[PDB]
C-alpha cells in the first residue's frame, strides 16, 4: 500500500492569537495560530499581512516576551508533540526568515496528559518559562541566554488537578497562582519558584476557596497586583488580604471562555462567552482597588481568543465560526451594541459532515459541508477554480485580439481584429488605446510609419510607443497632434515581443538567442540580457507589480512561463522561476479585480496570476479555452471580454482565489448532510438549543424556526435548563432556501441520515437514525429509524422502526438498509408492505460508530477497538466476520479505498491503512488485518468521502474534512512512484529550513501514548509540493541521483493539478 | 452520555 496525502484547503480555525512588537520595535503585530500555520500581521488603521509560515506541529502554546537588552520581542512556541522553540523575526532586505534562537523537546516519558491540556506561561521578569504538561508535575525552562537547547527541570506539584495557572506581577521571587481541585471543592494556591534550589517555596497569600466552577485566572499587572478568578456565577479579585467579589446576573446564563487585557495598566478587560457575547471587565481604582464592574458590549462570533489592537479594534478569533475584526464604539447603536463588525474571515469551521455533488450539472464537483456549531453553523458550497458569468456571447469566429476604448469615464467601444481585416464593435490591428491629451492610437498590419516596411510587433502605454519592424526598433512619444520619433536602434536578432509597462525601461523578446532583455529608454541600451535557453521563441512578455514587488513575465510558445524579479532602475533579473501552464502559447494581459492588478494568461488552461504570500500563485479559470481577453465597462460594466477559437463572450469574474466558497448561514448546529438528486435538494440534520421556559422557547431565530414548510413528529411509541431540539431540513439545491423543517420528538437526536431507494420500491427516501438522549443515562436504550419521502412541498412520514439503542450510522447496502444500533450492526430489508424487517445482525462490537460498504463487504469503525471487516453472505443470508485490526485505535472516521485496503483516522490525529493479509493458515493469519501505512496528520478527521474537486500517475481520490476546517485529499500511488517520492522526501528534508528546527520524520511519526512508530506507506504531499518554492541552487542538491531539476518540476507540477 | 460526548467530540468542543 502506497498513499499520498496533500492539503486542498489549509486549516481555517483559530487556536490562538497574540499581540506585540515582533517584526519591529514600532510595529504592532497580530500573530494568529491556525493549527500548523502561524500568521503574522501589522496593524494599520485593518491588517497588513507580512508572513505566513508553517510548522511541523500543532501549535499548543504561543506567547511573545522580551528579555533584558532585546531589540524586539521573541516568540515562544510549543507544539502538542512537545517541541519547544524561541523564534526571532529577521528581515534582511527583500527576504524574511523566521529564525530559530533555541529549540528542544520537553517531553517526559513518565506522564498523565491532563484535562485542560497544555498550559504555557512566562514570568513577567522573563526569567523563566512554566509549563503544565502532566498531572502532578510542573516543568521549568530557565531563560538565561546560555540555555539554547532549552534544557528543563521538573518540580513535583502535590495538586493533582490544576485548572489554570498564571505568573503574578509584583512578586520578589517568581510566583505562580493557580486554581486546583481536590474534593472539598476548588481552591487558589500560590507558590514561589526557586531557580537555584530548584523546587517550590511557599508563596504570598494563603490558600483561599473559590467557586465550584472557577476556571480562568487573570494576572493583573503591577498598578493593581493580584489575580482575577473567573467562574460561572462570580468574578473575584484576590491579593493577600484583598478580596472583592461581584456576581452580576448577566454572566450567569453562559460561560466565559477567553479574556484579554485591554488597557495596559489593567483597568479594562475583554471577556468572551460561549453564546457570543463580549464583556468589558472594569477595575475601578481609588493605588487601591474599590470595585469590579461588568458591562455588556455586544455580540460577536463565538470567541476562542480575543485580542485588543489599537484604537477600539478587537480581533475576534473563532474556531466555531468566522473570525472577525470588530470596532468597539464609545456610543451604543440603535440596539444597545457597542460592537460593530469591520471584516470577516471565513472559517470552514468544524467540518462535521460533507458530500460531493456536481451541482452545476457539468463535470466539476463541488463540496458541500456542514460547518460550525450553535449560532455560527452553516453550509459551505466549495468550488474549485475562478468562474466567469456570461452576459452576452456573439457566435463570431476568428478574432486575433481585442481592446477597450474610453471622452469620459465609461468604456464605450470594443475593437476586434482578424487576418488582414479589422471590424470595430459597438453592437489587421496590433494595438488600440486612449493616450495623452486627446486622440486614440491605432496600429495596423503595416504603419500607424517607416520606409515601405511592415510593422511586425507593437507596444504602447499612456504616453510612449515602441514598434518593431523586423529587428529594427523605434521610440515614439505622444504629443498634441501626431507622433514624433525619438529613438532608433537595430537588435541583433528578430524582435518577437515587446512591453513597456510604466517609463524608464523596455522589455524585449528576441527570435534566435531565445533572450529576454531590459533596455533603457530612450537610450535603448542593454541593462540586462537573460538567456531563457531552449529552442522555442517567446510569444508575450510583460513587466508588472504584485503586492509592492516588481516582476518580469515571459510566456514561451510551449506554454511555459518564466518570471523574474525586476529592479526598475538596474533592470536586473533575479530568481528565475518556471511554471508550466498549458500546451499552446500564452498571451499575457493585466486586469484589476479589487484594488489589485492581476494577469490573465490565455492558453488551453486559462489562468489568473497574482500574489498571496508575496509569492506568486496561479489559479485556473473554469473555461474551456481562451485566446484573447481585455477588461471592459461597456454585456456591460466591470467586465471581461474574452474570445475563444470559435466565438466571443463577455462577463464578470469571481474573486481571485484558488477556492470559491459560498456560505449559507443556518444559526444552528448542522450535523449531517446528503444530496437527493431526484428532488434536487439536500437533507440536513440540525439541532438548535432551547431553554426551560416558564412552562421550552428558543434563543434566536434559526433555519428550522424559519423554514418554508413545517411539521412535527406524530409518533406515540415512547409513551433555565437547556436542551437540543433536532430537525431534518430540506434545502433547495439552487437557492439553498430551507424548504421544509420536520422536528423530532422531545430529547430525540438525529445522528445519521441516508438518501436511498430500497427494495423494489421505486421511491427515493430520506432515512433518519435517531436516539433518545437523557443526560442521566450513559448509553441510549431507545432510538428509532424513520423513513421520510419528500413528496412535493412537504415531508410525509412513510415508516417508523423502534430500536433499543442509538442509531450511530446508516448506509444503503445492496437495496437493503445497513445500520449500527449502539454496539450492534444490523441489516434491514424493505417489504412490499412498506416496512423494515430484520435480516441479520452482528454483536461483536463495543460501539459501531462508523460504517462504509462496497459490494457485499462492510467496514465497521468501533469506538475503541479500531476497525473490522464484515461480509454479507448472500446465499446463507448472514453476516460473516472476515477480519479485524487488533490495535486499540479510537476511531473518528473510516473509508474503504478498494476491496483490500481500508483507511482510518483515530482520535490522536493519526491516519492508518489496513490490508487483508494474503497468507496461508487462513483461519487466523487471514483473520488479522495488518496495518500497512501509518501517518500523523495533525488533524482530527470527521468525514471521508469519495470524489474530486478538479476534473473539468495516481489512482482513486478520497477527500476528508477536519475539525479545524482543513480539507484534505488521499490518493493511491504506484510503487515506482512511492519510492521516487519517498526518496526526494528525504532529500528535501536536508534542504528545507524547518521553523523551530523540528524534524519532519518526527512530526509525521505515528504517535499515541501506547506507541510511537515512524510513518509508512504515506507521502506528505505538502512536503513534496514545497520543492517548487525553493532555490534552484538547492534544487540541484536534491537531484544528485539520471534525473534533472527541470524534470522534477514536471513531476511535482503534475501532482499539484490533483487538488 | 455517549451520544452527547460523541456529538461534542465531533465539534472537538
Amino acid at each position: 500500500s502506497y498513499n499520498y496525502v496533500v492539503t486542498a484547503q489549509k486549516p481555517t480555525a483559530v487556536n490562538g492569537c497574540v499581540t506585540g512588537h515582533f517584526t519591529s520595535a514600532e510595529d504592532l503585530n497580530l500573530l494568529i495560530a491556525k493549527n500548523t500555520r502561524l500568521e503574522i500581521y501589522v496593524v494599520t488603521a485593518g491588517l497588513r499581512p507580512v508572513k505566513e509560515v508553517g510548522m511541523y506541529g500543532k501549535i499548543a502554546v504561543m506567547e511573545l516576551f522580551r528579555p533584558k537588552g532585546e531589540s524586539k520581542d521573541l516568540l515562544f512556541i510549543l507544539t502538542a508533540k512537545y517541541n519547544a522553540c524561541i523564534l526571532e523575526y529577521k528581515q534582511s532586505g527583500e527576504s524574511i526568515d523566521i529564525i530559530t534562537r533555541a529549540h528542544g523537546n520537553v517531553q517526559d516519558r513518565i506522564g498523565r496528559p491532563s484535562e485542560t491540556g497544555i498550559i504555557g506561561i512566562i514570568d513577567p521578569e522573563c526569567r523563566m518559562i512554566g509549563l503544565r504538561l502532566y498531572d502532578g508535575l510542573f516543568k521549568v525552562i530557565p531563560l538565561d541566554r546560555d540555555n539554547k537547547e532549552l534544557k528543563a527541570f521538573n518540580i513535583r506539584l502535590e495538586e493533582l488537578h490544576v485548572i489554570d495557572v498564571k505568573f503574578l506581577y509584583g512578586c520578589q521571587a517568581p510566583t505562580i497562582c493557580f486554581v486546583y481541585q481536590d474534593p472539598q471543592g476548588r481552591h487558589v494556591k500560590t507558590y514561589e519558584v526557586s531557580l537555584r534550589e530548584k523546587e517550590f517555596n511557599k508563596g504570598p497569600w494563603k490558600q483561599e476557596n473559590v467557586e465550584a466552577e472557577a476556571s480562568m485566572v487573570i494576572a493583573v499587572p503591577e498598578p493593581f497586583g493580584g489575580a482575577i478568578i473567573i467562574g460561572q456565577e462570580s468574578i473575584t479579585y484576590h491579593n493577600g488580604d484583598k478580596y472583592l467579589a461581584i456576581a452580576p446576573p448577566i454572566i450567569k446564563q453562559s460561560t466565559i471562555v477567553c479574556h484579554n487585557r485591554v488597557d495596559p495598566n489593567g483597568s479594562r478587560y475583554l471577556l468572551g462567552d460561549m453564546e457570543g457575547r463580549l464583556f468589558m471587565l472594569l477595575l475601578e481604582k481609588e493605588v487601591t482597588l474599590k470595585d469590579l464592574r461588568v458591562e455588556l458590549l455586544g455580540e460577536t462570533s463565538i470567541a476562542e481568543c480575543l485580542t485588543y489592537l489599537d484604537n477600539g479594534v478587537v480581533f475576534v478569533g473563532s474556531r466555531l465560526g468566522d473570525s472577525q475584526l470588530v470596532k468597539l464604539n464609545v456610543d451604543s447603536n440603535e440596539q444597545g451594541s457597542y460592537v460593530v463588525a469591520m471584516e470577516t474571515f471565513t472559517n470552514l469551521g468544524p467540518i462535521v459532515d460533507m458530500c460531493v455533488v456536481d451541482l452545476e450539472r457539468q463535470g466539476q464537483g463541488q463540496l458541500v459541508t456542514c460547518s460550525g456549531a450553535f449560532k455560527e453553523g452553516s453550509l459551505r458550497i466549495i468550488r474549485n477554480g475562478i468562474g466567469i458569468h456570461e452576459h452576452a456571447s456573439i457566435d463570431l469566429p476568428g478574432i486575433k485580439g481585442l481592446w477597450p476604448l474610453r471622452n469620459r469615464e465609461t468604456d464605450d467601444t470594443l475593437v476586434l481584429s482578424f487576418v488582414g481585416q479589422t471590424r470595430v464593435l459597438m453592437l489587421q490591428t496590433f494595438f488600440c488605446g486612449n493616450v495623452a491629451h486627446q486622440q486614440l492610437i491605432q496600429i495596423t498590419s503595416a504603419s500607424v510609419e517607416p520606409q515601405a516596411k511592415n510593422i511586425s510587433v507593437a507596444s504602447c502605454n499612456s504616453s510612449q510607443v515602441v514598434v518593431a519592424v523586423g529587428r529594427a526598433l523605434y521610440y515614439l512619444q505622444i504629443h498634441p497632434q501626431e507622433l514624433r520619433q525619438i529613438s532608433h536602434t537595430e537588435m541583433e536578432h528578430e524582435v518577437a515581443c515587446l512591453d513597456i509597462t510604466p517609463s524608464p525601461l523596455c522589455a524585449i523578446g528576441l527570435w534566435t538567442d531565445i533572450s529576454a532583455r531590459i533596455l533603457k529608454l530612450p537610450s535603448f541600451e542593454l541593462l540586462h540580457k537573460e538567456m531563457l535557453g531552449g529552442e522555442i521563441i517567446p510569444r508575450s512578455i510583460l513587466m508588472t507589480t504584485f503586492e509592492s514587488s516588481h516582476y518580469l513575465l515571459c510566456a514561451l510558445g510551449d506554454g511555459a512561463l518564466f518570471y523574474f524579479g525586476l529592479n526598475i532602475e538596474t533592470g536586473l533579473l533575479s530568481d528565475r522561476k518556471k511554471v508550466t501552464l498549458g500546451t499552446q502559447p500564452t498571451v499575457l494581459r493585466t486586469f484589476r479585480s479589487l484594488s489589485t492588478t492581476n494577469v490573465f494568461a490565455c492558453s488551453d488552461r486559462p489562468t489568473v496570476i497574482y500574489s498571496s504570500n508575496h509569492k506568486l500563485v496561479f489559479s485556473n479559470v473554469n473555461l474551456k479555452e481562451v485566446n484573447y481577453m481585455c477588461p471592459l465597462n461597456s454585456g456591460y460594466p466591470d467586465s471581461l471580454a474574452l474570445a475563444n477559437n470559435s466565438t466571443l463572450t463577455i462577463g464578470t469574474i469571481d474573486e481571485i482565489q484558488k477556492l470559491h466558497i459560498r456560505t449559507v448561514p443556518l444559526y444552528e448546529s448542522p450535523r449531517k448532510i446528503c444530496y437527493q438528486e431526484v428532488s434536487q435538494c439536500f437533507g440536513v440534520l440540525s439541532s438548535r438549543i432551547e431553554v426551560q421556559d416558564t412552562s421550552t422557547t428558543a434563543l434566536r431565530p434559526s433555519a428550522s424556526t424559519q423554514a418554508l414548510s413545517s411539521s412535527v413528529s406524530s409518533s406515540k411509541l415512547f409513551s433555565g435548563e437547556e436542551v437540543e431540539v433536532h430537525n431534518l431540513l430540506i434545502i433547495d439545491q439552487h437557492t439553498f432556501e430551507v424548504l421544509h423543517a420536520h422536528q423530532f420528538l422531545q430529547n430525540e437526536y438525529a445522528l445519521s441520515l441516508v438518501s436511498c431507494k430500497l427494495g423494489k420500491d421505486p421511491n427515493t427516501y430520506f432515512i433518519v437514525g435517531t436516539a433518545m438522549v437523557y443526560p442521566e443515562e450513559a448509553e441510549p436504550k431507545q432510538g428509532r429509524i424513520v423513513v421520510f419521502q419528500y413528496s412535493d412541498g412537504k415531508l410525509q412520514t412513510v415508516a417508523e422502526k423502534e430500536v433499543k439503542g442509538a442509531v450511530y450510522s446508516m448506509v444503503e447496502f445492496n437495496g437493503k438498509l445497513l445500520a449500527s444500533i449502539n454496539s450492534t450492526v444490523r441489516l434491514y430489508e424493505w417489504t412490499t408492505e412498506k416496512e423494515l424487517r430484520t435480516e441479520c445482525n452482528h454483536y461483536n462490537n463495543i460501539m459501531a460508530l462508523y460504517l462504509k460498504t462496497k459490494g457485499d463487504f462492510i467496514l465497521v469503525g468501533d469506538l475503541m477497538r479500531s476497525v473490522l471487516l464484515l461480509a454479507y453472505k448472500p446465499m446463507e443470508g448472514n453476516f460473516e466476520e472476515i477480519a479485524r485490526d487488533f490495535n486499540p485505535n479510537w476511531m473518528s472516521a473510516v473509508e474503504i479505498l478498494d476491496d483490500d485496503n481500508f483507511l482510518g483516522a483515530e482520535n490522536a490525529f493519526n491516519l492508518f491503512v489496513c490490508q487483508k493479509d494474503s497468507a496461508a493458515t487462513t483461519d487466523e493469519e487471514r483473520q488479522h488485518l495488518q496495518e500497512v501505512g501509518l501517518f500523523h496528520l495533525g488533524e482530527f478527521v470527521n468525514v471521508f468521502c469519495h470524489g474530486s474537486l478538479v476534473m473539468q500517475p495516481t489512482q482513486g481520490s478520497v477527500l476528508f474534512g477536519t475539525v479545524n476546517g482543513m480539507i484534505g485529499l488521499v490518493t493511491s500511488l504506484s510503487e515506482s512512484w512511492y519510492n521516487l517520492l519517498l526518496d526526494m522526501q528525504n532529500r528535501l528534508n536536508k534542504v528545507i529550513k524547518s521553523v523551530g528546527k523540528i524534524e519532519h520524520s518526527f512530526w509525521r511519526s505515528f504517535h499515541t501514548e501506547r506507541k510511537t512508530e515512524p510513518a509508512t506507506g504515506f507521502i506528505d504531499g505538502d512536503l513534496i509540493e514545497s520543492f517548487l518554492d525553493i532555490s534552484r541552487p538547492k534544487m540541484q542538491e536534491v537531484v544528485a541521483n539520471e534525473a534533472t531539476a527541470d524534470d522534477l518540476i514536471k513531476v511535482v507540477e503534475e501532482l499539484t493539478r490533483i487538488h | 452520555n455517549a451520544v452527547q460526548l460523541l456529538c461534542a467530540r465531533t465539534r472537538d468542543g
